């Protein structure tokens, strides 16, 4: 957080 | 066609525990975290902690240690919540959602736990707060509503506005400060950086009377302002 990680 | 459906209402001894279960279908289960939210009547969300099943990540806010416990199943693609040794305090509605605030935003219905001193949790000196300074808000139809949230650090652009209806579950209306969620109208807008953020209501109708509150994603553990109901004048 704030940025998500990719699968 | 995506779902996230949860349980039923438990009704329950002080003392027990509960597992309150959270089917996901419509996308790759192992593709999204399932984040579990406690909502106590006419008062503020709060965050849990998540699950990430596709990498068997588990965070919890330090606060819910030692009375939830986050698991989830991929063979049958549900996310379980338990939580443990019940007091009055537990007593709320929980919701599981997936990701975090922007496009895979989506929401359980929510499950009602109903239990029939100073053992629950508190939150860090360090956890940052989030402060709606009205908790209810008059207007008329037409005219422009401003709602605003102090964060008690720089959380950066890093804030989110839900909007929700009673027995309904919160619906994304902004995220990333001023970003507007596919499907919310027009005249709802963000604004905002830092410490201090807005969300904007131009030519306000009845259906937007509801509660609405902004949301922090900066920094674990999530937190939530206390929330403002907008009512008619
Ligand atoms: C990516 O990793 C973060 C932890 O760094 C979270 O577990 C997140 O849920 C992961 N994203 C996916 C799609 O599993
Ligand atoms: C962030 O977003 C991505 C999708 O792009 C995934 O849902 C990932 O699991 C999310 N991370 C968390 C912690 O919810």
């Amino acid at each position: 957080a704030p940025g998500s990680t990719a699968p | 066609q995506v779902q996230l459906q949860q349980s039923d209402a438990e009704l329950v001894k002080p003392g027990a525990s509960v597992k309150i279960s959270c089917k996901a279908s419509g996308y790759i289960f192992a593709d999204h975290a399932i984040h579990w939210v406690k909502r106590k009547p006419e008062q503020g969300l709060e965050w849990i902690g998540y699950i990430s099943p596709g990498n068997d990540d588990i965070k919890y806010n330090e606060k819910f240690k030692g009375k939830a416990t986050l698991t989830a199943d991929k063979s049958s693609s549900t996310a379980y919540m338990q939580l443990n040794s019940l007091t009055s305090e537990d007593s709320a509605v929980y919701f599981c959602k997936r990701s975090l605030p922007g496009t895979f935003d989506y929401w359980g219905q929510g499950t009602t736990l109903t239990v029939s001193g100073g053992g629950g949790g508190s939150s860090g000196s360090s956890d940052v707060v989030m402060t709606q300074s009205h908790k209810f808000m008059s207007t008329s139809v037409g005219d422009r509503v401003s709602i605003t949230c102090k964060a008690s650090q720089d959380v950066g652009t890093a804030v989110a506005w839900y909007q929700q209806k009673p027995g309904q579950s919160p619906k994304l209306l902004i995220y990333w400060a001023s970003t507007r969620h596919t499907g919310v109208p027009d005249r709802f807008t963000g604004s905002g950086s830092g410490t201090d953020f807005t969300l904007t209501i131009s030519n306000v109708q009845s259906e937007d009377l509801a509660d609405y509150f902004c949301q922090q994603y900066s920094s674990y553990p999530l937190t939530f302002g206390g929330g403002t109901k907008l009512e008619m004048k």
